[PDB]
């Protein structure tokens, strides 16, 4: 395909060129429809500056990059790629996942005092939900909230989900804002400052941590050491430390893609009304009318030493999609005298 | 060869 | 929201009718709808009767599904198919056997056995009809104190 | 082929 | 579920109350975790939640 | 509603006027759902014929399913054009306030009731 | 057709010619007859400044761009471009929906300081009650509020809609209005000023969020750094700070009707009078007499954790328009015996 | 053919 | 080929 | 064989 | 062609 990868260089040509070029395939996968889960195993394969990548079992298999040029101060490259859109896989034929993005914190606000960046998290967090939203394959949104979320409270993390509609709850710490100062005689100063973050995610059903990673990256601080800057303002999202927060937030949503993707979507049961149920899933997130659909009964249970865990018994009960509305749907029941098993809680898992 | 992505799993 | 006759945990309650070394009776009143009646008699060999009197006789023969449906306050727990019985028209429903005691079984382990059939009576739409197990576990042992004194003859 | 660069909205700025 | 606390901790008392209930409902329904605190599984519904704890409040 | 000691299941429902009959009509009975139940439907049940000078008369399972719709808390409801009306429809319901104890005591009298007539 | 698309330049050359064929499509569409919905989808494929433009399964095939002038500081172009008016579609048998124009606010006071624009969130949420009103296809503006709506509270969002009559209730937010300054030593100092925007649709049926986007476009800042910009005044909208705005809230419109023109439209039952309903919608919705209606059972519950949820019941009824008003209509029951289930807030839709 | 230019009333201004 | 906007639904 | 060099996600930095 | 003012409307 014909696409361009556009990166800043910080502190050297190849993270540049790597940036880069990870845009570009990013933008051809986008445009291929395959899906996006699969980029985040590709790259640590392309740390090698090679004229010519070769790779199996993936849905793209030779790389070959044609141009690369350093105009403005960042590098340019352009490719050319092979996309193979796989029309099976175990992320297509699933629902989407809501996910509610949790309070994302500054652990030391010492480190936010240059520019006064202290709603950091905040602002981040938007942008990681805006991210999940309107980028995301198999992820709806459902807002942010301003509750911590714990690994020691599965009970109040449960909670939350089930006052908010999400199966995951995703939150991190922001751990590193500090800065190092770069002196040359012949120009001015040049400020490089950190951006590190661990984000957490947390199973809503359970309380359980399903994934945990983090991010470093380093960008320019352009603006003056004793100038403020506002987070939510496009002073600071367009500026190389903007840039660089944002391919960070786009990284997040990729390795989400990659880690929940192909796990089973389990819609929770929210009504029953004699033989007929109500789903939490609707028309927005992939439920289409005639969907059969395997009913469990949930039992999870905090054990004795305090620590989550889960227990699903399996079922007889089918049901089957009557009618849809955007963000609900109404399921029907195929054995009626097992109806009355049905509390509400139960998840539910689409027949393939 | 590139590792894959988590295969389907329930609960 | 079809019907289901159950008697609810205040409304529950189970009896000794008749206890003699002759005869065991213990009976389970379902509001609005009848009586459960389990039934054994002085015999050679071991014998139960399970009858479902209902006020209002069943209209048409029809098949009857025996489940042993959790309560409510039961989460987490599925639904044990038993069996498939017949019931008769203008006759009491009869469970015999094993399954008798099956049910008896079911009762002695929270769960409520329900009958879901349809009701001529009910422009032939789908009822439950579920035996209470509160208050069951002290005249169960009163029930088989008496089996256990029936005569061993007829 | 020839792979678009239509611009989307931006999640920030 | 749903937990009982004891105003006057003890022992005796969480295990007479937990058969009290086991008694009344089933075996395996309520259980004692301590001097002073009683569970009880109790229906998901909100509605049938309320109709349970009414039943198992009042009883001896 | 009556019910008699007989061999066989018998239920009669007789719509009995002040002012009796005035002509041959078609009458149709519907489920209807009463105000206090916003959201549900009202179910055709039937399609009767109330006969001149003659109490309305409904027999076998649909008298049986009149009293089960009463269970249900719903509304019996015979619509027809009333001769004495100007030959203008009119609706008449049965209510289910205050029918649940009374049919308890309706089917313990059915229950106790000779199987011989 | 014969078309002239009219945009300032305020930093790129392609951005300005972007919108100037966006202006000059949208008059081309907007003339021709065709759907305005449709154009939404286009732009996206229109961020080439390729001479020739092919597109499959739209209303217009081929676009050719002849004259491109910078005349007077903004680009003007003239384009030729046919448009096929389809005569069907999911929005042509629709009534029109009436649409409440919510409580638009500046979530930092602080960035509204330069010029004092603190009732700019006022004064925009008129431009786009205006725009609803006399420039869309498929909405009916029945006035601004000063409620602002949540997604918390659904109850209170049906209530509103119930008060004002509206079927939908928009509202959004305004995020950024910071400016940047850059100098020049030959000519004087360039503000160029900020504007985003996060939009939310709330339906006021059950208080869900349908619609959901959010704007960021940048403008020139003309005024002086200590002058006072009125924003009723048309130095304010004259302006290209101004020009900015509308653009944006004629997005806005296309927006909306990329979404909702399509849903089924749903009357209201607003009284029953034996077996004469009243119907919410009247003439000037587009109901003419003759229309058979469908009737719709409607209840909607608050779930056990608080989240709204839909649910209608299906009904035998169906309604023909007897007699027609200008706001209001009144249908005649086809089926006398069923009359009497008719509540208050049951919907109809019209059967095609 | 050939789109007319008329204006019409102005939303703000 | 252009995406096409949402079609009918109700509800 | 020609053992890579990508690189890994730092452990503090 | 010149759009026709409203036509006779009763109510």
């Amino acid at each position: 395909y014909e696409v361009t990868g556009v990166a800043t260089i910080v502190s050297s040509e190849e993270t540049a060129r790597l940036h880069a070029l990870e845009d570009a395939l990013f933008k051809a996968v986008n445009f291929s429809g395959a899906d996006i889960g699969s980029i985040s195993n590709l790259m640590p394969l392309l740390e090698e500056s090679r004229n010519e990548y070769q790779f199996t079992n993936h849905e793209v298999r030779y790389i070959l990059v044609e141009s690369e040029r350093k105009r403005r101060g960042k590098v340019e490259v352009k490719i050319r790629v092979d996309i193979y859109p796989s029309a099976t896989g175990c992320h297509t034929d699933q629902y989407k996942k809501t996910i509610l993005v949790g309070n994302i914190e500054v652990a030391s606000p010492q480190q936010a005092v240059m520019g006064q960046i202290y709603q950091v998290g905040d602002d981040f967090s938007r942008v990681v939900n805006r991210q999940l939203d309107q980028t995301s394959r198999s992820f709806v949104s459902v807002g942010t909230t301003d509750y911590s979320i714990s690994s020691n409270y599965p009970a109040r993390t449960q909670m939350i989900a089930q006052d908010n509609g999400a199966q995951y709850i995703i939150g991190g710490v922001i751990t590193d804002l500090t800065a190092t100062v770069e002196s040359q005689l012949l120009q001015d100063d040049i400020i490089n400052r950190q951006f590190a973050l661990e984000m957490k995610v947390f199973d809503g059903k359970t309380g359980h941590e399903v994934f945990n990673k983090a991010y470093r990256e380093v960008a320019r601080w352009p603006f003056a050491k004793t100038s403020q800057v506002d987070t939510r303002s496009a002073r600071f999202w367009a500026s190389t430390y903007g840039e660089m927060m944002l391919r960070v937030s786009r990284n997040i949503m990729l390795d989400l893609e990659s880690e929940l993707s192909c796990k089973i979507t389990l819609p929770e049961v929210v009504a029953v009304f004699g033989n007929t149920v109500t789903m939490d899933l609707g028309r927005m997130h992939g439920v289409k009318e005639g969907d059969k659909l395997q009913l469990w009964h949930t039992a999870s249970f905090i054990d004795q030493n305090g620590l989550p865990r889960n227990k699903v018994s399996q079922s007889e009960i089918t049901l089957t999609v009557s009618r849809i509305y955007e963000h609900e749907a109404e399921l029907t029941i195929d054995q009626p005298n097992l109806a009355s098993s049905v509390q509400i809680g139960d998840v539910m898992n689409k027949i393939l | 060869q590139v590792p894959e992505k988590r295969q389907q799993t329930l609960f | 929201m079809g019907k289901r006759y159950v008697a609810t945990p205040q409304q529950s309650q189970w009896e000794m009718v008749v206890n003699t070394p002759l005869e065991c009776q213990l009976v389970h009143p379902i509001p609005s709808f009848g009586d459960a009646v389990f039934s054994s008699r002085a015999n050679k060999k071991i014998n139960l009767d399970f009858e479902l009197k209902m006020r209002r006789p069943m209209g048409e023969t029809r098949n009857v599904s025996l489940i042993s449906m959790p309560p409510p306050w039961r989460p987490g727990e599925h639904a044990d198919r038993i069996t498939n019985l017949k019931f008769f028209k203008q006759f009491d429903g009869y469970v015999g056997g094993q399954t008798a005691w099956g049910i008896l079984s079911e009762l002695e382990k929270g769960r409520y056995p329900t009958f879901s059939y349809q009701d001529w009576q009910s422009r032939d739409q789908r009822i439950e009809v579920a035996l209470s197990s509160v208050l069951f576990q002290n005249k169960y042992n009163a029930f088989s104190d008496c089996i256990s004194n029936l005569l061993k003859y007829s | 082929c020839a792979m678009l660069e239509p611009i989307e909205t931006d999640e920030v700025t | 579920y749903i937990t009982f606390n004891l105003l006057e901790s003890d022992f005796t008392t969480a295990q007479r109350m937990a058969d009290a209930v086991n008694n009344f409902l089933g075996p395996q329904m309520a259980s004692a975790v301590d001097a002073t605190s009683v569970r009880v599984r109790a229906p998901r519904d909100v509605s049938q939640r309320v109709a349970f704890l009414s039943a198992i409040e009042n009883l001896e």
